[PDB]
């Protein structure tokens, strides 16, 4: 038994760390953790985004329907009106409706050649749960969200995020809110491809219909390049020709796959979603 | 190079091998069922078959009596050989003994076998029996056998 | 009328409807005492659930050897399917292929492979041709093969399957063996059976014949996968029991004037009694010869 | 372990008896209702008087209500394995019976309703000064609806159902140490009539093995 | 000779856990039809052989009592009889061994 | 070393700085000791530096808790969820201010090896190189030693 | 899964029959090749 | 010493929800201070690993090693323990989930050599650990096929990027 206290104390902390790794505690709300002031965090939420939020509207944005019902249930259990708390359903509807119209306006102006089917899917992608929740979690919306179940369900978190936009819509107006949507939802299409966001089936069939609307003859598929045809690792470049003029070309391991890829390349050029297209202009409007 | 060697190497030498088999053979005649290591029983089995052949020569044969005198260390078994075992197999030209393998010995995990003279008074060994003729495979072959005999007569 | 794909779906729903109907008749989980009267492990008593537990579940209490070796069960001196739920306290005995007198087991295996072949025949021909299963004749095992009476479309009147066609049936049957589908048995009233097989004239006559013999007019229905057929008696538990299976030949029964009845034939052996390559060829030759029930 | 070391002034202090002084056999057909009577009542009255000697402020009429509360709280302790409180509600003869078989099992017991008010059927006391202690046992007839749902070690349903109450008619025996100033009425045991209906069957199936015979032995009918 | 270096556990595991040094699963195990216990195909059942040996030991003890000493081997055949049995015509003139038990079912009288 | 430690590619949080810049630091939790000698610099920071620092960072919530402690620490929490705890034990006011300012400027991503000192979602504009980029085409696409119209 | 041999499951009656059956077939097959020049021989 | 294996049978799980799947019964049993070598016991423990309860007993019964009887006795008392105490319906519905040997406390003795020299021998002891899980034994992993190899190789070729560039 060696004399001392610091070495024993230091080893105890190491054992505590190992015990946490072996049996991780369940995640809990940041509000339940120490060093939390909800009023202070609400004000900093607006200041980080450089937006002049209204405190009355912003607080109601994070109040969900499930939280209100759970709060009412707890009062009944304890036998304890003062609970006239307004939910975020009204703000979310305003926020969701404005966001879809704002995103549609941005995409129509940026890609006039894109049909309404393509624009709708892009708007649905940007407003989808996967994209919205990823933005909401990294903007500290989840911490301020008042929900019955933790972690906040993606359906509930998405409703909360659009409630914040709805609260910002009344606080600042449509012109200021459009920049907020542009700075956080439009940016999500940075490296994403057109068909990585707009999933389609049988692109060749859709390509033929587009050319008919443009009074262009049906494309002809021909092999422009070929390598290792009889081997297990082939390469094929199928080119689409309209009136014996090349419109697109695509590689693939098989003729069928390469031909399908060429149709996708043709659709990207027609719709303006080329990889080397003009980048989005994030500069301040003149 | 043990090509063509039919005799095992057991005991302390050639003479010790005979004495070891003789003690097993003497025990086999008295009890008509003994158990021993499989190799020793298999080696002794050949001598047990030929001992009965000497018994069929009769006690009046000097050579048979001398052979029975040597291989039966207990002299009360000599009358038994010529008057019990030999008359028992009068109508048999061979197959006097049956050798079966029993589970390994508990001590040294040695391969053990049981050898007995057929027709003894002791309770029968659990002899292995082939599948019954009423099984699915045997019924199909029986039907095939009947078909061939019918065609042969026709 | 109904398409062949829809015809199976209607039968399965009716089959499951009756099966769940019989399940609800059981009040809670009533206990039954099943006494083991077999040679091995004598005096064993199984406290099983009425109308739920099966003789296979009783075998699971003993060991894995009972589960693998037992092919048919003997309940109160009567043959009983391994997966047929027990309905009352009784005495149970397990039968194997290697018994002294495995007469009941041989009948069950032959009645089971005939059903397997019947499933192959129905799904083998194209949708253009119509296939109607008649029955599974009860031929002795010593006859060398099991047979199944099948009536095809009038178009296939002058057509005889080739050697490759026979090998096609064998591959389909081996696929059924690979699936390892247990034989599900269900005893229903005659009225329920007629509704299931109302689209086939031959089955209706067959069901009526079985119902007439029994005073209560109850028939036995067996199913593997999606194929439902009426069987003359108990069957083997699972299709995995069969190891060597082959369709030998097809013969046209006489007289052909009323209708052309084709008798598919084949020979099979279980895993426990698999034969050598040389011997199996000899049994194939005998199975190709036409067999006449007596 | 049977007997402590010999020649010791200190002796083991028992807080309850090992059995019932006089078993109360309920009349046959009592469940259908849901000279000798006077003799049993007179014997009960004598034991009541001795009980009232140690505790003057004791009423027979209030006991069935008190017994009902003890019965409910004692079984509710099994749900949360509150063994500390259970010892104050049941005797040392009753504690092993309740808890030994549920040590590694989850028990969900609840009280729904009382079909018939509890009636005291027998009050009796032990022989005076058995070892300086006098015990009094009271048997209470209970006909109530209860719900039981026992789960095994892995949280799988094992016995009973969680939402279906069933009628229970049992005779609960209570006991108190009269000589002990701090003694209190606690559950002692239960009486199972021979005519009681069998309990509900268990969920799983059980195999009862036959005799294990040595090779020398043979099976007999 | 002595090892030049210590052999590591990684090297030792490869040698020790090689399939040549691992126990091989046996496939010749089957259930004895008479008693239900396990046995090998080429080996007599342990349970049944013990059953025969137990009865054989009892018979041999009774043989010694009649002989009453060494070198007392009879010059006639031997027949074992049980309770409720009498010598047959073919058993006349043979030594009789009596067992105070009912004849086992598997011990067929000849 | 690099092999014995994890690695990642250069990236940002929600494409920060593309549309607008959002300060990734979200919360600072200080633990100072009223009487602790090792917390002398921490107390000096709270008296005169933390008030001005809060003015310049309205988006960061700073919690100063005065409790007995031998090793004062500051906990930084970022928007992406990363939590970083730094010790200010026996640090002067200037050293603490430099450390606090360093935490505010970081994005919150793990401080580990970065494989590439650059990141781009569109590395190519004219088209990524493939083996047929600089290979001329032949008439009818005939392969070498191929006969046409046999 | 257990290994098997040709006469494992054969009964007492079948073993002599199977041995006779295969032996007769082998002799018949060998006797059928005794005239190679009468069975379409290859050019000499 | 450590006796954590005996404490693994005392874990009481919360009751399952009506929709939750059936949880297989887990039984932990062991024998302490076996007069056998852990190296020799490992082969027997490795042999029955993954087998069913009945197949493991069959293999051990006809094994000439001394530890085969010891392990078989442990399985027999573990199989009875499952049905009697751990609420297992069918005693044959078990398989060997875990089975391994561990070193036990050993005694040191002196072995005499020539020329007045000696060596220290140890009286080796070992522990046997077994875990039984209710249900049919898991199927063995099928061998990797040519299709799997080709699919994996193509996936490797489709995951390579241009390194040391943008
Ligand atoms: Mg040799
Ligand atoms: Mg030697
Ligand atoms: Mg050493
Ligand atoms: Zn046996």
């Amino acid at each position: 038994v060696k004399k001392g206290f610091r070495a024993a104390f230091r080893f105890q902390k190491e054992l505590e760390r190992q015990r946490l790794l072996r049996c991780p505690p369940p995640p809990v709300r940041r509000s339940e953790k120490p060093n939390w002031d909800y009023h202070a965090e609400i004000q900093a939420f607006g200041h980080r985004l450089q937006e002049n939020f209204s405190l009355d509207l912003l607080k109601t944005a994070f109040v969900n329907s499930c939280y209100i019902k759970s709060e009412e249930a707890k009062r009944q259990q304890l036998g304890i009106v003062l609970l006239n708390l307004k939910s975020n359903q009204e703000l979310s509807e305003q926020g969701t409706s404005f966001s879809q119209t704002c995103l549609t306006q941005f995409l129509e102006d940026e890609y006039p050649d894109m049909p309404t089917e393509g624009i709708k899917n892009l708007v649905d992608f940007l407003t989808g749960e996967e994209v919205v929740c990823h933005v909401a979690r990294n903007l500290a919306v989840e911490q301020l969200t008042l929900s019955e179940e933790f972690p906040v369900p993606p359906a509930v978190l998405q409703q909360t995020f659009f409630a914040v936009i709805g609260a910002l819509l009344q606080s600042s107006g449509p012109e200021r809110t459009a920049l907020f949507i542009r700075d956080f939802l439009i940016t999500q299409m940075t490296g994403k491809e057109l068909f990585e966001m707009w999933k389609i089936i049988n692109p060749m069939g859709l390509l033929v219909e587009e050319l008919k609307k443009r009074n262009v003859s049906a494309p002809e598929s021909r092999l422009t390049r070929q390598s290792g045809g009889t081997t297990a690792l082939p390469l094929y470049f199928v080119g689409l020709y309209c009136d014996k003029k090349l419109i697109a070309e695509g590689p693939g391991e098989t003729v069928l796959v390469a031909e399908e890829e060429a149709a996708r390349v043709a659709l990207r050029k027609l719709y303006g979603f080329t990889e080397n297209r003009r980048p989005w202009n994030y500069s301040k409007p003149k | 190079i043990s090509h063509g060697r039919v005799f095992r190497r057991m005991g302390l030498g050639p003479e010790s091998r005979i004495h070891l088999l003789r003690n097993l053979l003497t025990g086999l005649v008295r009890h008509e069922r003994i158990e021993a290591p499989w190799a020793r029983v298999d080696e002794m089995r050949g001598y047990a078959e030929k001992l009965i052949d000497y018994g069929k020569l009769g006690d009046t044969n000097e050579r048979a009596m001398r052979m029975a005198d040597f291989w039966l260390t207990e002299k009360d078994l000599i009358p038994k050989l010529f008057q019990v075992l030999a008359p028992r197999y009068k109508d048999q030209t061979g197959g006097y003994t049956r050798m079966l393998q029993i589970p390994n010995r508990s001590l040294d995990r040695a391969k053990m076998a049981v050898i007995e003279y057929k027709g003894n008074c002791l309770p029968p060994l659990p002899l292995p029996r082939r599948d019954s003729h009423l099984t699915l495979l045997n019924q199909l072959l029986q039907g095939l056998r009947q078909d061939l005999r019918q065609s042969q007569e026709a | 009328q109904l398409s062949p794909t829809e015809l199976t779906e209607m039968r399965n729903d009716l089959f499951n409807k009756e099966k769940a109907r019989q399940l609800s008749l059981t009040p809670r989980t009533e206990k039954i005492e099943v006494k083991h009267v077999g040679k091995t492990d004598p005096g064993t008593v199984f406290v099983m659930n009425k109308n739920i537990s099966t003789p296979y579940s009783c075998a699971m209490h003993l060991s894995e050897w009972y589960c693998r070796k037992s092919i048919l069960a003997l309940v109160d001196g009567q043959p009983w399917d391994m997966y047929k739920p027990l309905t009352k306290s009784c005495e149970i005995k397990f039968l194997t292929f290697k018994d002294c007198d495995p007469g009941e087991v041989n009948k069950a295996y032959w009645r089971s492979c005939a059903m397997m072949m019947g499933c192959v025949i129905e799904r083998a021909f194209k949708d253009e041709y119509m296939v109607n299963l008649v029955r599974a004749p009860e031929v002795p095992v010593i006859s060398g093969a099991f047979c199944y009476d099948v009536v095809l479309d009038s178009k296939l009147d002058e057509w005889m399957p080739t050697k490759e066609n026979l090998r096609s049936f064998t591959k389909d049957a081996h696929a059924l063996i690979y699936k390892d589908l247990p034989f599900e048995t269900l005893e229903v009233e005659a009225k329920v059976a007629l509704e299931i097989f109302q689209h086939s004239k031959y089955k209706v006559d067959f069901i009526e014949e079985k119902a007439s013999q029994n005073p209560e007019r109850i028939v036995k229905l067996h199913r593997i996968g999606d194929f439902i057929d009426v069987s003359e008696g108990p069957l083997i538990p699972r299709t995995s029991i069969c190891f060597q299976y082959e369709v030998s030949a097809v013969h046209n029964l006489q007289p052909t004037q009323p209708s052309l009845i084709r008798r598919f034939q084949g020979v099979s052996l279980p895993v426990h009694l698999r034969a050598h390559f040389t011997i199996w060829d000899k049994l194939l030759e005998r199975s190709r010869k036409m067999v006449t029930e007596d | 372990l049977v007997i402590p070391p010999e020649k010791s002034d200190r002796s083991i202090h028992l807080a309850c008896t090992a059995g019932i002084f006089d078993a109360y056999v309920p009349p046959e057909g009592d469940a259908r209702i849901s000279t000798e009577r006077m003799k049993k009542t007179m014997a009960s009255q004598v034991s009541i008087r001795r009980i009232k000697d140690y505790d003057a402020n004791f009423k027979i009429k209030d006991f069935p209500e008190k017994a009902k509360d003890i019965f409910i709280e004692a079984h509710l302790c099994l749900n949360n394995s509150d063994h500390d409180r259970l010892h104050t509600l049941v005797t040392e003869h009753c504690f092993p019976d309740m808890t030994w078989d549920i040590k590694y099992k989850t028990v969900r017991w609840s009280f729904v309703e009382s079909l018939e008010p509890s009636h005291v059927v027998q009050v009796r006391c032990s022989s005076m000064m058995n070892q300086g202690n006098v015990y009094g046992q009271i048997t209470v007839r209970m006909h109530t609806r209860q719900t039981l749902a026992i789960y095994d070690r892995f949280g799988r349903l094992m016995y009973g159902q969680e939402d279906v109450p069933k009628d229970v008619l049992e005779y609960v025996v209570f006991e108190k140490q009269l000589t002990n100033p701090y003694g209190s009425w606690r559950m002692h045991t239960k009486i199972v009539p021979p005519w009681a209906p069998p309990k509900q069957p268990i969920l799983k199936t059980v195999m009862i093995p036959g005799p294990q015979l040595k090779p020398e032995e043979e099976y007999e009918e | 000779a002595a090892p030049k270096n210590r052999r590591t556990i990684e090297v030792n595991r490869c040698r020790r856990r090689n399939p040549q040094k691992l126990i091989k699963v046996k496939n010749n195990i089957d259930v004895c039809p008479e008693c239900g216990h396990l046995k090998q195909k080429h080996v007599l059942c342990a349970y049944c052989y013990e059953k025969v040996c137990k009865e054989t030991a009892e018979i041999r003890r009774q043989i010694g009592k009649q002989e009453g000493g060494p070198f007392k081997a009879p010059t006639i055949e031997t027949v074992v009889l049980y309770t409720g049995e009498t010598p047959s015509e073919q058993d006349q003139g043979k030594r009789i061994i009596e067992r105070d038990r009912k004849r086992p079912s598997w011990f067929t009288q000849n | 070393t690099a092999r014995g430690t994890p690695s990642r590619f250069l990236a940002s949080v929600l494409h920060n700085g593309l549309g607008r810049y959002v300060q990734q630091l979200q919360r600072l939790s200080f633990s100072v000791s009223r009487d602790g000698a090792s917390s002398r610099g921490a107390r000096e920071f709270v008296e005169r530096e933390v008030i001005d620092f809060a003015r310049r960072n309205p988006g960061v919530v700073i919690y100063v808790n005065s409790r007995p402690c031998c090793v004062p620490r500051v906990v930084a929490e970022y928007l992406n969820g990363a939590v970083r705890e730094e010790s200010i034990h026996c640090k002067s006011v200037e050293e603490i201010s430099t450390l606090v300012q360093k935490l505010a400027d970081q994005s919150g991503l793990d401080v580990i090896r970065i494989r590439k000192p650059f990141h781009t979602d569109n590395p190519s504009i004219q088209g990524q190189w493939h083996p047929f980029t600089n290979k001329p085409t032949t008439f009818r696409g005939l392969r070498p030693r191929e006969v046409q119209d046999p | 899964k257990s290994g098997t041999w040709w006469d494992e499951h054969l009964s007492e009656e079948n073993v002599p029959f199977i041995k006779q059956l295969v032996s007769d077939e082998d002799k018949a097959q060998l006797a059928s090749k005794l005239c190679p020049l009468k069975d379409e021989p290859w050019p000499i | 010493i450590s006796r954590k294996w005996e404490k693994k049978n005392k874990i009481v799980y919360p009751p399952q929800l009506p929709g939750e799947p059936r949880r297989p019964a887990e039984i932990y049993h062991c024998r302490r201070q076996i007069k056998y070598s852990k190296d020799k016991m490992w082969y027997l423990a490795k042999l029955i690993r993954g087998m069913s309860i009945d197949q493991a007993l069959a293999q051990l019964e006809f094994n000439d090693k001394k530890g085969a009887k010891i392990i078989k006795e442990v399985l027999l008392e573990a199989q009875d323990m499952a049905v009697r105490d751990h609420n297992v319906e069918f005693r044959s519905n078990l398989y060997i989930a875990e089975s391994t040997s561990g070193r036990g406390q050993c005694l040191k003795r002196i072995r005499y050599h020539g020329r007045g020299r000696f060596g220290i021998m140890e009286k080796v002891y070992c522990h046997y650990f077994v875990k039984l899980v209710e249900g049919p034994p898991p199927p063995p992993e099928p061998p990797k096929t040519a299709v799997a190899h080709a699919k994996e190789y193509i996936q490797q070729l489709r995951s390579r990027t241009i390194v040391h560039t943008l």
